[PDB]
């Protein structure tokens, strides 16, 4: 339960071996199951020992110490497992205290492009492995897309502000090492329409399921019905959502038609009944006149006249009883007419307003995936859901910048230094860079390996900002073009004081139009100070970046005034506005599996580039250009924990190569 | 296995997707169908209203009071004559010939017209009823 829990935190199955363990321990997986169990226990126990105190290094000696028999036998086995878990970053990763002071005898040289979480993690690991590492950053700061505004006692994350659960999250360990305060968030997102009036509980809950149900319906339309290509072209989540909505409206309509058709059927059957009853009535009238003309022949009569009277009597009674039967049926049909007239099917699927609120929900989905739903693949947009961490999603109250900065201690970061060209050959690598302040100052860094952590938005740039010599192969460039890089933005609003409900962490705004469903759609409180963050998502983001600061802040204050009152919003003290797609060093926000791509493209973008032979007929060169980043991890994309996992992985790979 | 509250079938998807405007066309055609049905509902409602206006007054006024008669078994000469005539007119609705006689039952009528066969040439009377 404890060792197994260690397997769980480390994203490893506790009861079987992984492919990397089968590759580094091919002898154990290929032999007796008992020895496999032994290996698995040594793994899980070393991992538990590390995770129970991540602020100190775990040495092979301590591991064997703290092991018992029969698992303290095969000292080579234990040493092998420790080495594996250390090289791949499952133990002794992050900011820990070194028990074995490193060596000044450093082997190999690597240039890491980028000082984000990916690059910083890779650099720390490669330095601990004994290599010389120099990071080249264009910005004047570390962290990259982990950015924290800090003015006075105002602190607010402009990039990453969240940990998507701590159950199996690497960041958990880091949080114990950096002392970063994590705070929960409260479900409650009271929605408020344009008028400023809240949405009634009963329509809010309606619409919220209709949203969940429509998403499940897109999933069903993809996985059972195979509606993943249309017009020779791949389908998106938005196209499927609109197809589903259209079919629901069709259903309303058709049910409708069937109800009115039952009504017509019953009506016209009443028609025939009544019509027969009119005829029968005139006939009874005539027969009654005849009975009266016959029964006024005086009582002294032959038997033919008596027969006339009595036969007309019988015929009259028969026809009258038939009329009474038709008249009972008249009522048993009018009754069903007014039953059906009184249980009408539904008129609409979704009212205009209902639909605006559905648009708010769609905008939340667009915000978390940082892209218009028209850009996401219906079949592979949720391919990362099977690997979600367990627990409650949390926020960073002190500034999540705390992580990158702490990871940059003792590393050789060259800030304000922007790479222009990466040259890789069978003898080494040459990174050309410039000074962001004086472009004319050129720098040449020669290396045994390069680790590119450049954002996908930078790698997508055409005209290119970084040139690769020799040019990067097509199997990589097409993946770069296929994969999606999104955009989301924030508006940090600092204030005199709290004018909102301190008990609610999220409160929303429903937009007037579907096209404006992302325009300042959510306001968020998560700090000690009087700060509110206004979130911009979807197609709105890319447009809102071409609107002045003051105009955005004014729209924000306007909706806040409509919500809480013009007398309760003070004018903001400090205001910040994000523009991530315009950032020349980001070119957007985070990746999204786009229509036409898959998770195999992440893996392709994580594959190392191996140069060609300089001399013809020379032994195959070794790989030289390695890649890491959030756009390189399939099972955990577009996240900080994904970037750190990528950095650790690439550090392990590079060391496996150049250190053995 | 689609979701609950969602109605999605192969065919309908293909219909709404086959063309760039197929969706709006289908929906708005059904729209039109609905108007058509309700135009005809109002038509027939006015028709039936007129017919019911006709039937105002019911049949109460040419009804004849009901009378009960204890079913005897002695055929009076008058009753026999009435029965012959009621055969000639009603053929073999003997319930009805009991109704016209009023003092006979359906089995007594059925008997009668073996009882008297030869004597009232009832075969010939029936033949005549059938032309
Ligand atoms: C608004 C927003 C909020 C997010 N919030 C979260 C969150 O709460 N949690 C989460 O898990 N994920 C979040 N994500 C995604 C997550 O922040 C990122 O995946 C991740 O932090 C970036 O990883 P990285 O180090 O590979 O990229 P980067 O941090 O961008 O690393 C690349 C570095 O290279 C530098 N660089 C660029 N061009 C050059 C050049 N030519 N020469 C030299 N250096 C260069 C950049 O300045 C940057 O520092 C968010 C993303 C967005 C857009
Ligand atoms: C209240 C709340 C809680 C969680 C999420 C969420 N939930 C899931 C998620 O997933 C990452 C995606 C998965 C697919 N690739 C990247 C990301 C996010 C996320 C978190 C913070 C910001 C900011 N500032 C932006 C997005 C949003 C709001």
């Amino acid at each position: 339960s404890g060792v197994e829990g260690a397997a769980f935190q480390s994203r490893l199955p506790h009861d079987r071996m992984t492919s990397q363990e089968a590759a580094c321990f091919p002898d154990i997986i290929s032999g007796p199951q008992q020895t496999q169990k032994v290996f698995l226990f040594i793994r899980n126990r070393t991992l538990q020992l590390w995770l129970d105190n991540p602020k100190i290094q775990l040495t092979f000696e301590a591991t064997l110490q703290q092991l018992e028999a029969p698992y303290n036998s095969d000292t080579v086995l234990v040493h092998r497992v420790h080495s594996y878990l250390e090289r791949h970053g499952l133990i002794n990763f992050g900011i820990y205290k070194a028990i074995k002071p490193l060596p000044t005898k450093k082997t190999g040289k690597v240039i890491i492009i980028g000082s984000g979480v990916s690059g910083l993690a890779a650099a720390r690991q490669l330095q601990s492995f004994g290599m010389d590492v120099t990071l080249l950053e264009a910005r004047d700061r570390v962290g990259g897309r982990v950015a924290t505004f800090r003015k006075g006692n105002y602190v607010a994350d402009l990039g990453a502000m969240v940990v998507t659960g701590l159950g199996g999250n690497p960041m958990a360990v880091v949080s114990k090492q950096v002392n970063m305060e994590l705070a929960k968030i409260k479900q409650k997102c009271p929605l408020y329409e344009a008028n400023g009036q809240a949405v009634p509980k009963e329509k809010d809950e309606m619409v919220e399921q209709e949203f969940n149900r429509l998403l499940e319906a897109t999933s069903y339309l993809s996985h059972q019905l195979d509606f993943n290509v249309l017009n020779n072209k791949p389908v998106s989540l938005g196209q499927a959502l609109e197809v589903v909505i259209q079919l629901q409206e069709k259903h309303v309509k058709d049910e409708q038609i069937e109800h009115w058709k039952k009504i017509v059927k019953t009506q016209e059957e009443l028609k025939e009944l009544l019509n027969k009853m009119v005829n029968l009535k005139e006939k009874i009238k005539e027969l009654h006149q005849q009975y009266k003309e016959a029964s006024e022949v005086a009582p002294p009569r032959d038997i033919t006249a008596e027969f006339l009277v009595k036969s007309k009597h019988r015929d009259l009674t028969a026809l009258c009883k038939e009329y009474d039967e038709l008249a009972e049926t008249q009522g048993k049909l009018e009754e069903k007419l007014q039953e059906l007239e009184a249980n009408p099917p539904s008129d609409v699927y979704l009212s205009s307003r209902d639909r605006q609120i559905l648009d708010w929900h769609f905008a939340n989905l667009e915000f978390a995936n940082a892209t218009p739903l028209s850009t996401l693949s219906l079949k592979h947009w949720d391919q990362d859901d099977d690997f979600e961490f367990t627990g409650s999603h949390l926020t960073v109250r002190n500034g999540y910048s705390c992580v990158p900065v702490a990871l940059a201690e003792g590393l050789d970061i060259k800030l304000n230094t922007a790479v222009r060209q990466v040259r890789y050959t069978a003898s080494g690598c040459e990174v050309i860079a410039v000074n962001t302040r004086s472009t004319s100052q050129t720098f040449i860094y020669k290396c045994d390996a390069v680790l590119c952590t450049l954002p996908l938005g930078v790698l997508k740039q055409q005209p290119p900002a970084v040139q690769f010599v020799p040019p990067l192969p097509e199997w990589k460039t097409s993946a770069v073009q296929r994969m999606g890089f999104g955009n989301l933005n924030k508006v940090v609003l600092c204030f005199d004081r709290v004018f909102w409900d301190p008990s609610v962490n999220l409160f929303g705004h429903v937009g007037s139009t579907t096209a404006s469903r992302g325009e300042l759609f959510l306001f968020w409180n998560l700090y000690k100070a009087p700060i509110l963050l206004a979130l911009v998502a979807g197609e709105a983001a890319g447009i809102m970046e071409n609107i002045s600061d003051d105009v955005i802040v004014g729209r924000c204050l306007a909706i806040l005034k409509g919500i809480f009152g013009s007398s309760a919003v003070p004018q903001p003290k400090e205001t910040v506005v994000s523009r991530w797609r315009a950032d020349p060093w980001a070119r957007g926000s985070y990746s999204y599996v786009a229509a036409g791509s898959s998770g195999n493209d992440y893996d392709l973008m994580a594959q190392p580039i191996t140069p060609g032979p300089s001399i013809p007929g020379a032994p195959q060169p070794i790989p030289r250009l390695f890649f890491a980043g959030e756009h390189t991890i399939r099972n955990y994309p577009a996240t900080v924990h994904g970037a750190l996992l990528s950095g650790l992985r690439e550090a392990g790979r590079i060391a496996d190569q150049f250190l053995g | 296995k689609p979701p609950a509250g969602m109605f999605l079938s192969q065919e309908d998807v293909e219909a709404v997707s086959a063309n760039a405007t197929a969706a709006t066309t289908v929906l708005r055609q059904l729209d039109m169908e609905l108007v058509s049905v309700k135009r005809q509902i109002q038509n027939i409602k006015q028709t039936n209203s007129a017919l019911k206006e006709k039937l105002d007054g019911g049949i109460e006024p040419y009804r004849l009071p009901e009378v009960i008669q204890a079913c005897n078994a002695r055929w009076t000469t008058e009753e026999q004559l009435l029965a012959v005539q009621a055969i000639r007119k009603y053929g073999r609705d003997f319930q009805a010939i009991s109704d016209v006689i009023g003092n006979k039952s359906v089995v007594q009528v059925k008997n009668f017209f073996a009882n008297y066969a030869r004597r009232f040439n009832i075969d010939e009377v029936l033949q005549e009823w059938e032309a």
